[PDB]
């Protein structure tokens, strides 16, 4: 028998081992293949109560390749090293978010 | 002059529509319209259908997050009034 | 049992084996083009040759090189090339990609005839593969991985109507096929080998009809079998000839070997010549 | 060991250096075009010149400039330009983008030929990069960051069949390649350098076949190996020539260097001419 | 300090003046179109003339309304026309809007040989403005108040057949501008004024190439550093030309002012002639 350690979680895909740059590339590729609009969000604090995160620039309406999305994540990461960063996917027809996952956590 | 016929290969990939047929679950409206001098009939009808529904001539980032054809009123028929100008 | 000309066998054997060998300081052409008059035995003798050596063939039709999608015939040649490259790695034998009748694929005839971008891009793609055999890629998938070199055989009627930079000594080895008297005697003799004719008789057959393609003599045998077949149709009857060839649970009809003589063969050959002349001497 | 023509070398070296150097007042063209006759040494010689100077090359295929997606090939060029632009900032040396065989990608064959929207876009993209090399951005981005200038090398067969605004004095420096007597002697001399021929003999070979492309000499060079291979196939046998060459656990067959005499080479040269004459007829 | 031809200036003056003037009984063409060979300097002359006059200019790219992925030409030409009209009131000076390569620079091969959907839109938009210049309407926010009329200039190689109505109506004026000997001397003289060439020298250059575009003579100045660069490469050596220049912290390369002589220009001229000859 083993007792479970107390650890803070971050919604979807937070239980799996930390995502590699190849794995994040594959998840973003899924968003573009379905035809959803990718967007980057960032926040100072991670709380269950708050549901709005400050939008990074604007939604990427004209994205052809997954490399364009990852380049926008790296721009926000270099600017804000101590902020949480997540990737969201807007659907226009259903008018709802389809995928949302955290890509960066505050360094030290 | 040299004219030719051809076969081709293909690469592949908004308010006044007279082709549209009204549905059984639609709200229909009749307007008696009088435009200002120097304004076309089809332009005036398209202006009424736009301004009474959603408006939105210029597309913003918020507008692209939704369907544009789903929530939109359209003009489908123009009929002239007998013995009257414009 | 068919005769293959030694000239034709040597030219094919050398070009293919040379590509798989890596002789240092030798630049080798990837594509072998064979061109000549119609029905001289370009395609047929290839299929005899590949069967003898027991090497794998991938076939591209000439009329396949046009589609309603832009740069889709160009995509096909790359795909078929990569599939052949896998066969060498797995099966462990020589493999050959063969594009037959390329003249009708990517050639311009007159000035009036309107064409499409695909013709331009098919010729573009064939030049690239000839340049870089190891590096063939697909659109949307870029991976740095070398693949094995595959030789290509091309058959055509006329090469004059084809993009010039694609036909040069470095990029493509050229071969003209026009069989001589000795080649004719050997090939025709190979067709009638089972029938049993003397050497002098076979000489006479070529002498009587000298300005003739190989196909002429293979077409000659078909006309000798007419009488036997016609008589068979009559005995069965026209009413129920159909339900006796397609789906019948009976032993197939047997035919005896007709009297293969010089006199009979000559008469038949004269009749075919008359049939050819009729189409040539037509008004409108 | 291969000879590069000084004319060809000096033309490349200036254009590439001039792009990286900044001289006030002077307008410098971004693209250099090399055009001439088939198999005269346009692609081959560029490779040699990029080896001696030791510079990084980004290649684009000719027939890559059309896709069953609208916009897609035009996006390809901008992406490859920016990838080469980053390489300069990282590696710390010259980098060049070469598009080979641009005649069969964008070039209008004739009036008859019908084109799509993709061919329109590729001409439209190349005009933009040639005007604003420092300011290149992808269609629909929020970056807009000044990037490094990258010179472009372009090779083709006929520039007469190529969009007219692209071939302009300020936009593209054109260059015509045609080897002379001295140039031929040098190059052909470089091919047969291991063979061992006297100067007089080399002169005679060029004199015999004066109106010939460079590839023509390489064709006969490679051909002085046919008899050896043919003899090898016969001894092994036709029935087992595939297993003896593909999946063999033996030693590769060695081939002794054939006789390279002027009389034998002229004989072989006449044979190749005879093959071309037969096609021509 | 570039020379302007008197004829070119006159044609611009009269068109702009007459439109702004308010003389009764007189009809004036709104649109002026200029057609000529490429690298004649039609665009360059227009920009210069406006500076001397001091009149504000609005420029619209030919490729900006020709591209399929640009927007809407019909909505664009209207928007630019209104904005130019606002300048007159605020700025208090004459304002002109001009278009370059209306049927060119799109990337298409035809160059007005075959019409497009986009080609039709410009014709439609222009015709509406030419008939009713005083009132121009956007999709929304229709204003009753009139706008000041604005002159339009257009430059190209040639004009399409679709425009023939306007020209017959006399609503459009077509000017064909071709350079002469006197014009050549002026333009060539202005380019090389800073270098310092005698009158006799300038005459010789034009005489060497009697049938040449204006662009060619301007392009000659660029190939003066070629000898210096070629000689420089040799001292450095081919092995390491790149590394020193591309990404190394050293003194930047220094070039002495090129000597200007007629002999050098003739030699350079011949090379460009040869290249252009072989390409076409
Ligand atoms: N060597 C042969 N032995 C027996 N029959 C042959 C032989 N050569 C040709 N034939 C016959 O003649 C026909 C000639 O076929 P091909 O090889 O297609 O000629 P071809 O020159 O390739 O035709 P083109 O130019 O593509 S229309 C064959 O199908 C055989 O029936
Ligand atoms: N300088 C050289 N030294 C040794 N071999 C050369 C040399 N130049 C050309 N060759 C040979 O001739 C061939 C010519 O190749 P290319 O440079 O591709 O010709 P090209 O002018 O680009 O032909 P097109 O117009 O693209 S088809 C090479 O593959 C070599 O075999
Ligand atoms: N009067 C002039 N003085 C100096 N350069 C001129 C003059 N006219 C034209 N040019 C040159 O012409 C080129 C631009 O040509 P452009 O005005 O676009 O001509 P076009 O519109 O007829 O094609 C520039 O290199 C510019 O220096
Ligand atoms: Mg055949
Ligand atoms: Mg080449």
């Amino acid at each position: 028998m083993q007792t479970l350690p107390k650890e803070r979680r971050y919604e979807t895909l937070s239980y799996l081992p930390p995502l590699t740059d190849v794995q994040i590339e594959k998840q973003v590729q899924y968003i573009l293949s379905q035809g959803y609009i990718p967007a980057v969000e960032f926040n100072e604090v991670s709380e269950p109560t708050e549901l709005y995160w400050t939008l990074w620039k604007l939604p990427l309406f004209g994205a052809k390749t997954s490399r364009e999305v990852l380049a926008e994540v790296q721009s926000c990461r270099s600017q804000y090293p101590g902020h949480y960063i997540r990737v969201v996917g807007f659907d226009n027809i259903k008018q709802c978010q389809i995928l949302s996952f955290i890509v960066h956590k505050p360094s030290r | 002059s040299y004219a030719q016929t051809k076969t081709q290969t293909k690469s592949g990939y908004t308010y006044y529509t007279p082709d549209y047929t009204p549905k059984d679950t639609d709200i229909l409206a009749a307007f008696r319209v009088t435009p200002q001098p120097g304004v076309p009939f089809e332009e005036a009808a398209a202006a009424v259908a736009a301004e009474s529904s959603t408006g939105t001539w210029t597309t913003v980032w918020t507008d692209l997050l939704t369907d544009l054809d789903r929530y939109k009123g359209r003009c489908y028929d123009i009929e002239p009034v007998p013995g009257e100008d414009n | 049992s068919y005769y293959i000309a030694p000239r034709f066998l040597d030219k094919l054997a050398v070009h293919i084996t040379k590509n798989f060998l890596n002789i240092p300081g030798v630049r080798v052409p990837l594509i072998l083009g064979i061109h000549g008059r119609k029905g001289e035995g370009k395609t047929f003798q290839c299929e005899l040759a590949f069967e003898k050596m027991g090497i794998e063939v991938t076939l591209i039709s000439g009329g396949e090189l046009e589609s309603p999608d832009a740069g889709d015939p160009a995509r096909l040649i790359r795909l078929r090339y990569r599939e052949t490259a896998e066969l060498i790695k797995v099966r462990g034998k020589m493999c050959v990609l063969m594009i037959n009748d390329l003249d009708a694929g990517a050639g311009r005839f007159d000035e009036g005839t309107q064409y499409t971008v695909n013709t331009q891009l098919v010729n573009a793609t064939l030049m690239n593969i000839a340049d870089n055999p190891t590096d063939v890629q697909l659109p949307g998938s870029y991976d740095s991985n070398p693949i094995r070199r595959v030789p290509i055989i091309v058959t055509g009627n006329d090469f004059s109507t084809l993009y010039a930079p694609l036909i040069r000594d470095g990029r493509m080895e050229k071969f003209y096929w026009e069989p001589n008297r000795d080649d004719k005697v050997g090939i025709v003799g190979g067709i009638f080998a089972e029938d049993g004719l003397s050497q002098r008789e076979i000489e006479q057959l070529v002498d009587t009809f000298p300005k003739q393609s190989i196909d002429f003599f293979s077409a000659l045998r078909s006309r000798i079998y007419d009488i036997q077949i016609r008589d068979f149709i009559h005995k069965v009857g026209f009413e129920r000839i159909s339900l006796r060839v397609v789906n019948s649970l009976e032993a197939p009809p047997e035919f005896k070997k007709p009297d293969f003589s010089l006199a009979h063969l000559i008469e038949s050959g004269n009749l075919v010549l008359g049939e050819q002349q009729r189409v040539d001497n037509s008004q409108l």
